[PDB]
RNA sequence: GUGAAAUUCUUGGAUUUAUUGAAGACUAACUACUGCGAAAGCAUUUGCCAAGGACGUUUUCAUUAAUCAAGAACGAAAGUUAGGGGAUCGAAGAUGAUCAGAUACCGUCGUAGUCUUAACCAUAAACUAUGCCGACUAGGGAUCGGGUGGUGUUUUUUUAAUGACCCACUCGGCACCUUACGAGAAAUCAAAGUCUUUGGGUUCUGGGGGAGUAUGGUCGCAAGGCUAAAAAAGGAAUUGA
RNA sequence: GGAUAGUGGCCUACCAUGGUUUCAACGGGUAACGGGGAAUAAGGGUUCGAUUCCGGAGAGGGAGCCUGAGAAACGGCUACCA
């Protein structure tokens, strides 16, 4: 018998960077400036819902 | 070197790097845009309302078994229909028809001999009263 | 000419012999765990043109440096456009034999290409599968280039070169053999090491396989628009009844 | 020069072509009022701060003014939209 080991070639895509910006416009940019603050309204406003 | 640059004037270079970096990791963006609670059981919420359709294994044999404890609620934000446990066949007698149950999660930590997988829900009040309530006689279900 | 034959071409004598002539490629053996170059790459001679490493230097300027997006140069083979010749081999294609076995699946001819000029294309298992610069940390011999010293043999001597081998030291290479008081998952590694948890300088990058599923997240691709058919021992049989 | 209580492209003339930025200008998002402060871990940090004090802004939303030392006041007035 022969063992040929095969071999990786690249990758195609995992990254976050690009998984980012994939969109046509940029979800880095269309953010918040209180993540926590928007967490606690949210559960309270789905509850009131 | 350890790829980092260490000068005292790097801050600016670092701050940046640090930046990027944490946008790339994965629950700082989830935070940050607001999907945790898209990602959530049912949407943001703690409870969830709903309407019962059927009480289902009614034709079961053997009593108190998870297939007669389970029922089939929709969830009224969706229209989406789902089970839910009802502990207590008393319990499934209170629960009939068209009435607006008030689901939460389950939150086991260990199984049962006989119980059924993904069944996610439970069932906390029904038509504005608990549950527990109920069974313990303390109110009364109104119609 | 294959495993086997057959298309093919041979009395206007093929294959072969001799003497040549033309053509375009190619540069065998010599060929090495040798050399040069930033890499891809580079082998006939001689001449010209510039360039470069390393050595040697009691020469010279005196921080002129390291790492670095943008952009630039170069980039095997194939490939495209427009010219050149076109011997050899030859994706496509045309054929012969389709013979059991593929153990031992080809043969003949040949377009493009191969080669060359001018422009594109810019990719490879383009590999020491391992960012760069600096420093330190084991021994052993080699081999190539330069230099220093000594010792002889080969050498030659008022002629134009005084080189070759030996040994010791020495820089700078291509590598190799033993091992680590080190590292590690282990193979292994003189770096993938630098005393238990960590700072010599600096650019880039990250937060396994198949499967099963949903897609509004997306790019693409379709067809036809006069046209039709209605149960069998009523067996088998040189083997039967 | 006008205007203002007063400086000032604040505004009007006439003039020069300047000003900001890879040390991130400009533009975008902000469930963005700013701060003293609140929570947490060993340190470093990270997250909250509409909310007893301080400051700014607003009175359904554009705009405008009267009185007055003080207001572009809204438990003052005028016109528009809802």
């Amino acid at each position: 018998e022969q063992s040929n080991k095969q071999h990786r070639k690249a990758k195609e895509k995992n990254t976050a960077k690009k998984k980012l910006h994939t969109q046509g416009h940029n979800a880095k940019a269309f953010a918040v400036a209180a993540p926590g603050k928007m967490a606690r309204t949210m559960q309270r406003s789905s509850d009131v819902n | 070197g350890k790829g980092k640059p260490r000068g005292l004037n790097s801050a600016r270079k670092l701050r940046v790097h640090r930046r990027n970096n944490r946008w790339a990791e994965n629950n700082y963006k989830k935070r940050l845009l607001g999907t945790a609670f898209k990602s959530s059981p049912f949407g943001g919420s703690s409870h969830a309302k709903g309407i019962v359709l059927e009480k289902l294994g009614i034709e079961s044999k053997q009593p108190n078994s998870a297939i007669r404890k389970c029922v089939r609620v929709q969830l009224i934000k969706n229209g989406k229909k789902v089970t839910a446990f009802v502990p207590n066949d008393g319990c499934l007698n209170f629960v009939d028809e068209n009435d607006e149950v008030l689901l939460a999660g389950f939150g086991r930590k260990g199984k049962a001999k006989g119980d059924i997988p993904g069944v996610r829900f439970k069932v906390v009040k029904v038509s504005g009263v608990s549950l527990l309530a109920l069974w313990k006689e303390k109110k009364e279900k109104p119609r």
